[PDB]
């Protein structure tokens, strides 16, 4: 409560990076806090209780963020000798996985753009913040396509990514929410950003997606999603009824169903419908 | 695979070849010769007989980072036909081929040849406005294998990535 | 001479169907500017209204018209005098519009013990066909509450929701991107078509192809609803096959035609395959 304040001042003093992001670093940035002066009850209760203050929005990727963390600060943030330089001054090793997953975005910009193919358009959904440069670093290489945004509509959010890439002279044209039927023939593959990647590898993302995967096994055309390390999570959709009612909120976001996708790329590397399973689990020991 | 099979074992081999140039027949010969009871078929009928075979069993070139296989001619359209009779499709390939590399990343996997493999010089002044090809692979999505067979056992069809990430340097896919 | 006619019985009577409207307007305008002739009377002046009324951007008006031009046709006598070739044989039209305004209450008498108690029911965008079936099918004393979806080019669902309420029965809308999110807790998913083609495509707005591929994916059953007017003649293949004209962002799609199961209309019930069996016996 104290410091959701400064949450905010994160999440709308810089509007370019991500929600979790800003979690992580505001969070991380009260480590030089009021000195609790504990190892165990400090770490383990005091950030787990931020979780749960921080988790009051409606995102779904602060929380499994805020675990992610909380795991990558299990690692070895350890019992050396004295406590002095536990984590409290030896800190600079969440410091580097924030770089690194700062750097994240860089890298899968260098990955995935030499993928799409020069001729086929690609219907694209609501603006992520990693659709963006990847299509950037590919115009940026001499490129050429179209590229469709639906609306994906509780509100106009597919304008939203005209005003994002009309910026920098790239043709495109918002088509209708519903339409996406009409649409999907005259696309030959489908990119479509993350709100949080699901073990069984499926995506969680703003509700417009399971329709263009089903449509896009019905044209039996290659589905492909987006992901970063940040948005892993460790939840189990059957049918739909199972994500939870705090990480629903007429869904707000939404899950599509795990392999009837193609393939998918992370900041762990492009990886395969099963792969997803063994390579989180890579992750929290 | 298969005269080790025959060594002990009945069956009824029939075989359709892939002819841009073809080659099937060399294997038609080679296992004519000791006891098979080989059909050698037409690469098109397969779809009038593959109704009434059981099991269908490939040898690919070399198969790829998404459990996927680029496999010689005519692969793609026997498979996809085999999985509309949904009888299973064995690739015979070993952990010697695994290669990190996907398949719209790079440049036109499928490259092509000189075309007097497709057609006969012989026909006149027809050739001039046409621009005739053809590739030397196919591709088949990695959907659409039933099981691996490997030198250690049999594998999933999507086993692979943890087999890159431990049977390779996964940092140096810079090649 | 009949341009605002047509539009007064379109635009200041929103009971009747778009179709049914368009067949009365030409069927009460065999009162003709008189030319008093067979064919020159008929060709021109019928054809000129089907374009004329072109300003509509809908697929029903003109396949409703050549399906008037197709009954006018068959039993035109001959004998020897212009009073009776059509000019007094007129109440054959008189006995065709009530017949075919007779065809919504028999479909309405066909599928009314169709729907089965407890099955819950998503639905698209309005018809003049869906709520006499379903209220014939609640006034049976039955049991369903019902889903419907948003079907933007407009806020339209909410025109659903208040006529539906209105008729008694609990209803709750759904955004259109949400229809995966709850195609599955459907157990009957009824579509109002816009026009009916030979092959069981049916050419509706921009959200009834997202039913049907939902509905393959959920193997559950996809029942369209048709009258005797509006079987359109063309033939579609893909997504833009359909005349350009039709559509004008798109406001009209094309679903799959082989994947809806049961249709129905005044000839009785058909297997979507059917269509073409009695489409041949259509248009003499």
């Amino acid at each position: 409560k104290e410091l959701i304040e400064y949450f905010k001042s994160q999440m709308k003093e810089d509007p370019d990076m991500a929600s979790a992001v800003a979690a992580i670093r505001t969070l991380l940035e009260f480590l030089k806090r009021d000195k609790g002066e504990t190892i165990q009850g400090l770490r383990a209760n005091l950030t787990s209780a931020i979780e749960t203050l921080c988790g009051v929005d409606s995102s779904v990727a602060v929380s499994s963020g805020g675990e992610l963390f909380l795991r990558f600060i299990s690692l070895a943030s350890l019992e050396y000798s004295d406590y002095s330089k536990c984590k409290k001054i030896m800190i600079e090793r969440g410091e580097l996985f924030l770089r690194r997953i700062s750097l994240s975005r860089n890298k899968i910009a260098d990955l995935c753009h030499t993928f799409i193919k020069d001729g086929a358009t690609i219907l694209t959904h609501a603006y992520s913040r990693v659709v963006l440069r990847v299509l950037e670093a590919a115009v940026a290489a001499k490129k050429r396509f179209s590229v469709y945004v639906t609306e994906s509509q509780p509100d106009l959010s597919g304008k939203k990514m005209a005003k994002a890439l009309c910026h920098l002279n790239v043709p495109v044209t918002v088509v209708l929410d519903a339409a996406v039927g009409y649409i999907m023939e005259k696309a030959d593959l489908v990119i479509v950003g993350a709100e949080g990647v699901v073990e069984n590898g499926g995506i969680i993302n703003k509700i417009g997606t399971n329709q263009m995967a089903v449509c896009a096994k019905a044209q039996n055309k290659p589905f492909y999603v987006v992901a970063e390390s940040f948005k892993f999570v460790r939840l189990f959709p059957l049918n739909q009824q199972d994500v939870p009612d705090k990480f629903k909120y007429h869904p707000w976001v939404d899950y599509t169903a795990p392999s009837l996708i193609t393939l998918l790329f992370t900041d762990l590397g492009v990886l395969t419908p099963s792969a997803v399973s063994d390579e989180l689990i890579k992750l929290y020991l | 695979f298969l005269k080790e099979a025959a060594r002990k074992r009945k069956f009824h081999v029939i075989v359709a070849e892939c002819a841009p140039f073809c080659q099937g027949h060399e294997m038609a010969v080679n296992l004519s010769k000791a006891g098979i009871e080989t059909t050698v078929m037409t690469d098109a009928a397969i779809f009038a007989v593959m109704s009434r075979v059981n099991k269908v069993i490939i040898g690919t070139k070399t198969i790829l980072a998404n459990g996927a296989l680029r496999a010689v001619t005519g692969t793609h359209t026997l498979a996809l036909a085999a999985k509309h009779h949904s009888t299973p499709l064995i690739v015979c390939a070993p952990m010697f081929k695994l290669s990190p590399q996907f398949p719209n990343e790079e440049d036109s996997f499928h490259k092509f040849v000189a075309p007097e493999e497709v057609l006969p010089f012989t026909e006149g002044d027809i050739l001039e406005k046409v621009s005739v090809h053809c590739p030397v692979f196919d591709y088949v999505p990695p959907e659409l294998i039933t099981l691996f067979i490997s030198n250690i056992g049999g594998n999933a069809p999507s086993y692979i990535y943890r087999l890159m990430s431990e049977l390779y340097h996964p940092d140096d896919h810079v090649l």
